[PDB]
């Protein structure tokens, strides 16, 4: 956990993280995405709780 | 009339509407009950930790 | 050119139907103005200028047809 | 039910409670409602005006000081009033006129009081109308 | 390659550049154009949830999205002085409306079969009024079949024709007249006004198309 | 950067595609008939 | 008339555009949504 | 001047229709006036000049239509 | 060509009717705005651009009718 | 090529007569929108979209009238 | 034959007058929908679908008018 | 025979205006439907069929007008 | 002969426009009916006969217009 905090101190791409890097790091998110795509349920439960919509509607 | 924006609320409107008749009452109708209603001795004394308790202004 | 002037006069006669909109427009504008000032006298000072402007725009729309008919008269 | 029952209450002494009554005028903000009997449930804010109550005896005028004209499907007319106009003994021209003209000068004193003085003079003029 | 072919290939190139070329390296920041695309996606997805939602909105969201973007890119290239309204035939919108109505009817006859005929009798209307109700609703659906095309296509063509006629009739704007003051510049003001009107109308009618096809899909899938 | 994700294109969107095919076939049939030229 | 140049071609166009959209662009928005959800949760 | 005078008469008849809109204007202005004065008698004193101006402006359009019809007759 | 110009004038004169709808529309918008601002004064800042846009669109329809009349006249 | 063009222009006028309904329609839509946001300020974000929807639909009806006129013009 | 096509165009023009009713109808439908959402915002989800249905019916009436005009033309 | 078919077309064009009031009628019935439902959600089940019947045959009146136009044509 | 039939068809067309009033009227009848039954659910049984009677009378007026149009035609 010292290694974790030391990495997080200066290796935290908050505004410059690559989505391809995120996919390569964790294949679990890829597996989830293809599973839910092939299932047809495009909803991602719990997605408007923290992210706004600015909906003109 | 304008007892909400220019005025205050329905309570004071109705109270003053009744008080207009209460003050403009005949001596025969002027009894102890209407005299008690006419008298107003409640002073608005807000709380200290709630509204700083500035002064005991009239209600 | 007899039929030309004849139908020009006919078009001028029918071009005045646009004044109907100006008439019912001032109608409804002033009706709502009276209702609003009946709601509360305070809003008069802020609601009267827009009622006047709305009547002006309605009469301008009517004057559009009036001018077109005048073009179909002279 | 047969007829109509009216529940007229006043803080000093309640007047009516479940008494058979015919058409009763209920001056609201818009106008008075002459509820004959039964009637659809309603809720209307009462305005200072003449509340004329017919029974089998006579037609007595009751200038109301306000309240609500609320009705229920069981035909319960509970008029929660404050002050009534017993017959005509409450009539007095001079005090009402002088109170109106004396509240005219304070009709523009301080915001809420200024606005309410106008309504007080209005209900005084309603009293003048009821004076007959 | 005719005019329509080059127009469509240019539209495809620009629309794909707006997404795959906007991402310089596809960061997680979600830049202003990226956040605009995100907002559009969220708006179309909540059309889907609000108007066809309940069991299978997500399945039908993608066609709503794609039709919205196609109509958006078609309406965006409508006000440019040279911009031709996709060969200026507008029968393409009619074809889209017809094919969408046919697909909705096929979906209704597949997921409901003969029950689709019960949609003509929502709540009441007993036997004496049943034939009238079914005739009325069948004619309403037939009108719906042409509603979408004779709508966006009609408005686009009318805007283009207004554009052309306005530009033609003010050819003497400062050519030879002596009265070319601001009174003669008022036609420029109305041309500017119809620019703004055409833009707003195109956007709001793309929204109209999206909500109408969502409602049609809901009526097809859900019987009420 | 860009990857192919296999969303259902025919399992769910078959009626629209078959309607488009039918419309195209009808247009081709009526090109020599509904043209009056 | 001159109909066999834009109608069937237009159908091929919206078919390929629908395919490209649904298979490419919507997955990017979905991926960013799920990534924000994951690193937010 | 057979056809020309005929079309003049037809155009005057068609122009005569602006009075309907003028009448609706005056009428709904007075209707809102009545509703407002009944709602609050005090607001009547302020609204009455507003109603006067409103119906005068509404009748101005009817007068314009009448003049347009008149110039088509003589 | 006398009949052609005659019917051009007739068509323009009857096409001018759209200003009836334009005026009725702008004034409907103004009447609603008056009622809204009188009912609540605070909402004026948020309801004024709404009525401005509505009036603009209605007078735009009126201008469309006027331009139809003008193109029937001079075109 | 005389009577056909004449009746073409006449029918174009009889078709452009219909934009009155579209204008009054977008008007009443915006009017109810104003009244709704007036009764409740907080419902604006919900009543705006279907209101501009109705405006677009009525404008499209007016442009249907305009299209019927235009095929009788070009 | 020329008079036949002329009356075809005239009837097509007259066929479009009925569309203004469809426009004002869809508009008043959406106006009442605005008012209902104002009174009961929570009933919007239940109320919007048959609002779309009413728009569809009125636009269908307008489209019967439009198709009558179209078949009168071609 | 030219005039017969010409006036048949004219009468068909004038006859199809019946959809104007059919649309206005379905819209007015629907507007009161929305107002009542938003003012009283519990009345939905017993108001819906009657309103459906009402606007359905109100549009059927316009369908009768369309049938008159069709027989004028065919 | 042919002119008589022509004016017969045009009169049938201008008689078909009588149904607009029937449509708008049955609209207002069913609109008030819906509003009333939404206000108090207990009044529907009492108000249905009168509402349907007034509707039937309005439809009878519309049928009178249609019958006049038919006796014109046939």
């Amino acid at each position: 956990l010292q290694s974790t905090l030391d990495n997080i101190q200066s290796a935290r791409p908050f505004d410059e993280l690559t989505v391809d890097d995120l996919t390569k790091i964790k294949p679990e998110i890829d597996a989830k995405v293809e599973e839910m795509v092939k299932k047809g349920k495009w909803d991602v439960p719990g997605y408007k709780d923290r992210f706004g919509n600015l909906n003109v509607m | 009339s304008a007892w909400r924006k220019a005025g205050i609320s329905y309570a004071a409107y109705l109270n003053v509407a009744a008080q207009a008749i209460r003050s403009s009452l005949k001596t025969e109708l002027q009894t102890a009950s209407v005299l008690n209603r006419s008298q107003t001795d409640a002073f608005y004394t807000q709380y200290k930790n709630g509204t700083a308790a500035s002064e005991p202004t009239p209600i | 050119m007899q039929l030309v002037l004849a139908a020009k006069y006919i078009g001028a006669g029918i071009s005045t139907i646009g004044l109907l909109g100006a008439g019912i427009g001032i109608a409804i504008v002033f009706a709502a103005l009276i209702n609003g000032v009946s709601r509360n006298p305070s809003i008069k000072d802020t609601v009267f200028p827009m009622a006047i402007l709305g009547f002006a725009l309605s009469e301008a729309t009517g004057l559009f047809c009036l001018m077109v008919s005048f073009l179909l008269l002279f | 039910s047969s007829g109509l029952k009216l529940q007229f209450a006043l803080p000093h002494e309640t007047l009516y409670s479940g008494s058979e009554v015919t058409q009763v005028n209920l001056p609201a903000k818009s106008g008075r409602i002459g509820v004959l009997a039964n009637h659809v449930p309603t809720v209307e804010q009462l305005l200072p005006g003449v509340v004329e109550v017919m029974e089998g005896s006579n037609s007595k005028k009751f200038f109301i000081s306000g309240g609500f004209a609320t009705v229920q499907p069981d035909s319960q007319l509970c008029v929660t009033a404050i002050e009534a106009f017993p017959l005509e003994s409450f009539s007095q021209e001079n005090i009402k006129n002088l109170l109106a003209e004396a509240k005219k000068n304070v009709s523009s004193s301080d915001a809420r009081e200024a606005a309410e003085a106008a309504i007080q003079v209005e209900v005084l003029e309603n009293l003048q109308s009821v004076l007959k | 390659l005719t005019t329509f072919s080059l127009y469509t290939i240019i539209v495809l190139l620009v629309i794909t550049s707006l997404y795959t070329l906007t991402n310089n390296n596809n960061k997680i920041i979600g830049s202003r154009w990226l956040i605009s695309q995100e907002a559009i996606y969220d708006t179309i997805m909540n059309m889907t949830k609000g108007q066809i939602g309940g069991k299978n909105w997500g399945l039908y969201f993608p066609m709503i999205f794609t039709l919205f973007m196609f109509i958006f890119i078609a309406n965006l290239i409508s006000m440019i002085p040279y911009s031709f309204a996709l060969s200026a035939h507008l029968v393409f919108i009619i074809s889209l409306s017809i094919v969408i109505w046919l697909g909705n009817t096929i979906l209704g006859l597949y997921k409901h079969g003969w029950v689709f005929f019960s949609l003509f009798v929502p709540a009441g209307t007993p036997l004496p009024l049943v034939p009238l109700l079914v005739i009325i609703e069948t004619l309403s659906y037939f009108a719906r079949a042409i509603s979408l095309g004779l709508r966006l296509g009609s408005n686009i063509l009318a805007g283009h024709l207004l554009m052309v006629i306005l530009a033609g009739l003010t050819f003497n704007f400062m050519l030879i007249n002596l009265f070319t003051l601001v009174f003669g510049f008022v036609p420029l003001a109305m041309i500017l006004a119809i620019m703004m009107l055409e833009f707003a109308i195109g956007i709001i009618q793309g929204y109209v198309w999206a909500i109408l096809t969502a409602s049609y899909l809901k009526d097809a899938v859900y019987l009420h | 950067m860009l990857k192919r994700f296999p969303t259902p294109i025919l399992k769910v969107y078959w009626p629209f595609f078959v309607a488009g095919a039918a419309v195209y076939y009808g247009m081709s049939k009526a090109a020599d008939l509904s043209s009056n030229t | 008339f001159y109909f066999m140049n834009q109608l069937t071609y237009g159908f091929l166009l919206m078919i390929t555009l629908l395919i490209l959209f649904s298979q490419f662009f919507l997955p990017m928005i979905l991926r960013l949504y799920v990534s924000r959800l994951f690193i937010s949760k």
